């Protein structure tokens, strides 16, 4: 089915990495450059109070959208990337269902400002206060912390391609039929990153990225958080919020 | 009993 699936040469190691590289410029969804562009352009206390003022149930329809426009680019990813289109359909859910909120958390770094401590969203930079609707302030704080560990390594564009196609091609998911065949997808996968990182001199970032444990604890809350949200408005997450949200964190 | 992913998925 596919190279990837078994032992791969230095050579095809090297073509590996232009490839998921190549995947992820394609799928990116914003530009770094436009992201750094617009650092300058931050909402104003009376937009920060409007942001406020929303109902908590508007708030989450809105971040459930922008989430799931994140997700689709993250599915599209998925599809581009040596190997994942030759997995069967059921690990190929399994893997977007797991892993396609980790991926937008890492990529989310690059929409995060550590000088000011704020996230491009609906175009402009705001702090963690502009969530303050959603009444979930703990999620949030996290969220931002993660990111704010993630900018703190100065990942390139060619790192965050590399480690987020590792975070989504994990052979622990619990529900693979063929764990073996990504098993090996992921060791071609790790040794791409880690041969990027050894042409680079940048292997001291290893011991610097976060525990799988951290994504999972980010990801967990996400869905727990949701789950009060759903009780409180039952109707909202019926009819608002969009159905690949709801197949992703509510079991459709 | 939304499924997504599966249309995703296949759309070429
Ligand atoms: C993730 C891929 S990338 O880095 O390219 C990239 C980053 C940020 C956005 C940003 N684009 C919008 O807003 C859409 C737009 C833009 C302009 C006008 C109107 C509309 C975006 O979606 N932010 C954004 C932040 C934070 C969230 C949280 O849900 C979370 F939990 F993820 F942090 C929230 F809770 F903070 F809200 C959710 C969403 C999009 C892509
Ligand atoms: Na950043």
């Amino acid at each position: 089915e596919n190279l990837y699936f078994q032992g791969a040469s230095l050579t095809e190691i090297e073509h590996l990495v232009q490839s998921v590289c190549k995947s992820y410029r394609e799928t990116c969804q914003l530009r770094l450059e436009d992201l750094l562009r617009q650092r300058s352009n931050i909402f104003s206390r009376e937009e920060v109070t409007g942001y406020q003022r929303k109902s908590m149930w508007e708030m989450w329809e809105r971040c459930a959208h922008h989430l799931t426009e994140a997700i689709q680019y993250v599915v599209e990813f998925a599809k581009r990337l040596s190997g994942f289109m030759e997995l069967c359909q059921n690990d190929q859910i399994v893997l977007l269902k797991a892993g396609a909120m980790e991926v937008v958390l890492v990529r989310m770094c690059r929409a995060y400002n550590a000088d000011n401590r704020t996230v491009f969203f609906e175009g402009k930079y705001g702090g963690m206060e502009l969530f303050r609707a959603l009444g979930c302030s703990e999620l949030i704080s996290s969220i931002f912390d993660f990111s704010h560990s993630l900018s703190a390594l100065h990942f390139s564009e060619d790192e965050i391609a590399l480690y987020t196609a590792l975070v989504l091609i994990n052979a622990h998911r619990p529900g693979l039929q063929e764990k073996r065949k990504v098993e090996q997808l992921q060791y071609n996968l790790e040794l791409a990153f880690h041969h990027h990182l050894c042409k680079t001199h940048r292997q001291s970032i290893l011991a610097k990225l976060p525990p799988k444990g951290k994504l999972r604890s980010l990801c967990s809350q996400h869905v727990e958080r949701l789950q009060i949200f759903q009780h409180l408005h039952p109707i909202v997450v019926q009819a608002a919020f969009p159905p690949l949200y709801k197949e992703l964190f509510s079991g459709g | 009993k939304h499924k997504i992913l599966h249309r995703l998925l296949q759309d070429s």
